[PDB]
């Protein structure tokens, strides 16, 4: 379930075997520099080895930061964990800043166990239940049937009830799970015998299974270490883990289950996958955050933490001096910094032209070079929202294609940060000040 | 003579030991509700002719 988003037509981070970035691939357009660093952070995430490294990713606004993280994230793709936070996101009030935190790093250990199951899988022939009339007493066989085998099986009083409640039929192909025991009903093999409620609704038959009809199937477990905490921190813990309300689980909890894990990872039960932390705007965060964040990333079971700022020099939160990058000396000591350029006028219109694409928006070259100086001239993302309504208004115009008259149409409707700051400016008198004065009236 | 008396005494023995055993394995598969009614609920499959 998903829409046209911001960062929606990037599939990677478009690099080669040798992590050389390519000049336009996977949806990233330049900031060669930054995608061979993100790529060689991809391989150590991928490694596995590396524990506790903090990355940094430092630039001007809408230089694709967020973006190299969404990269990130898709070359990863799924069952490697990426958990993506927000500054804002800490500040909770059931829960400390420091337990939030651990929480979010917790959440990037992915713990996979892997079972066989044993699953019968059939179209059933005969199913019959015989069961006294006020008695408990209830006794059945079953008919399953496959291509080149067919058996009865007499059912205890657990099977019965499952296919009573199941409400299985002859013309029904099912699975059974010897362990579990639930019963899935996968599709019909003909139709009910013509009765008159239900007439035509089992039209899309399913073909008959082939092969053997007991046969051994292997199912992955994945559950993040914050879900076993969760889940071992008291009894009402699974429900804590969509209700939240977690609470501050004990420490101890955490270490008996890091050695349990670890035992497990040394037994071969469970396999460790170790992901990403992203922070967004990391700035938001207090000092208390940082000095945590510092001490945590020494544990080793700790994910990769990758933090995005754009703040340069500014005042750490909950301190009064200013910060290189609004981070502590001591986070940045640890942490390695990889850094995000403006872009050329070529690399805004290939973005450009790529947002029109994945928008399913028809530009003309003239329109595409008339939103391309826009952009230069007040910023990448105006022109980017431009598209759309540039296209919406084309439609008004009962028009497949977006000309340079919409773009200008587009423009005058919708100002920009520049435009409004003017308008603000000579009309100062309409609008309150910081001193909460304001003229109403006009004459 | 004697031993032919006792030899078909002794297989006789032997066959009434194994039917036996045989019976009480039987009887012990039969264990269900003596003498109620039963309601039973089948699904087979039907084959037709125009
Ligand atoms: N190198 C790039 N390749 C492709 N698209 C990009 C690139 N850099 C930025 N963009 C696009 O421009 C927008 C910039 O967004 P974002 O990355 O959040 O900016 P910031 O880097 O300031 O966080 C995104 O919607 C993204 O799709
Ligand atoms: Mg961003």
């Amino acid at each position: 379930l998903s829409l046209i988003a911001a960062h929606s037509h990037i599939t990677g981070l478009g690099l080669d075997e040798n992590l050389q970035p390519r000049p336009t691939s996977e949806g990233m357009v330049g900031q060669l520099q930054a995608r061979r660093a993100a790529g060689v952070i991809l391989k150590m995430v991928q490694n596995g080895t590396i524990a506790g490294r903090a990355v940094l990713v430092a630039g001007p606004p809408s230089t694709g930061k967020t973006a190299l993280a969404m990269g990130v994230s898709q070359s990863l793709g799924k069952d490697v964990p990426f958990t993506a936070i927000a500054g804002s996101e800490i500040f909770s009030l059931e829960l400390s800043k420091t337990e939030a935190l651990t929480q979010a790093f917790r959440k990037s250990i992915g713990i996979k166990i892997k079972e066989e199951t044993e699953l019968i899988e059939g179209e059933v022939v005969e199913i019959q239940i015989d069961r006294s009339i006020t008695g408990g007493h209830k006794q059945g066989k079953l008919t399953i049937k496959t291509t080149d085998m067919e058996t009865i099986y007499e059912l205890g009083n657990k099977m019965i009830d499952g296919l009573t409640k199941e409400k299985v039929l002859a013309g029904d192909v099912i699975s059974i799970d010897k362990a579990s025991g639930k019963i899935t009903k996968l599709g019909r093999s003909f139709a009910r015998s013509r009765d008159y409620d239900a007439m035509g609704a089992d039209t899309r038959f399913v073909q008959c299974p082939e092969g053997e009809l007991q046969k051994r199937k292997t199912v992955v477990h994945t559950v993040s270490l914050h879900e076993i905490d969760v889940i071992n921190s008291r009894t009402q813990g699974f429900l804590a883990l969509f209700t939240g309300d977690t609470g501050e689980i004990r420490s101890e909890v955490r270490d008996q289950i890091n050695t349990k894990v670890a035992e497990w990872k040394e037994e071969g039960k469970a396999e460790i996958v170790p992901g990403v932390l992203f922070i967004d705007e990391v700035h938001m965060l207090d000092i208390e955050c940082f000095s945590f964040i510092n001490r945590a990333l020494e544990d080793e079971f700790a994910p990769i933490v990758m933090m995005a700022t754009n703040r340069g020099v500014s005042k750490t939160r909950g301190t009064n001096y200013k910060s290189p990058h609004g981070l502590p000396l001591d986070l940045l000591d640890r942490s390695i910094i990889i850094t995000t350029k403006s872009y050329n006028e070529q690399e805004i219109k290939t973005i450009l032209s790529i947002r029109a694409q994945e928008e399913e928006v028809e530009l003309s070259s003239d329109a595409l070079d008339l939103l391309t100086k826009t952009g230069v001239e007040t910023s990448l993302r105006y022109s980017s929202n431009l598209i759309s309504v540039a296209q919406q208004i084309a439609m008004k115009r009962k028009n497949n294609t977006v000309e340079v008259e919409d773009v200008k149409r587009a423009y005058l409707l919708f100002l920009d940060s520049a435009r409004s700051v003017k308008y603000v400016q000579e009309n100062e008198s309409q609008y309150i000040d910081d001193q909460g004065n304001v003229q109403i009236s006009i004459a | 003579k004697l031993n032919i008396l006792s030899l078909d005494k002794f297989k006789e023995q032997e066959v009434w030991k194994k039917e036996n055993r045989l019976a009480l394995q039987k009887r012990q598969k039969q264990k269900f509700q003596p003498n109620e009614t039963i309601l039973q609920f089948l699904s087979t499959a039907w084959l037709m002719t125009p």
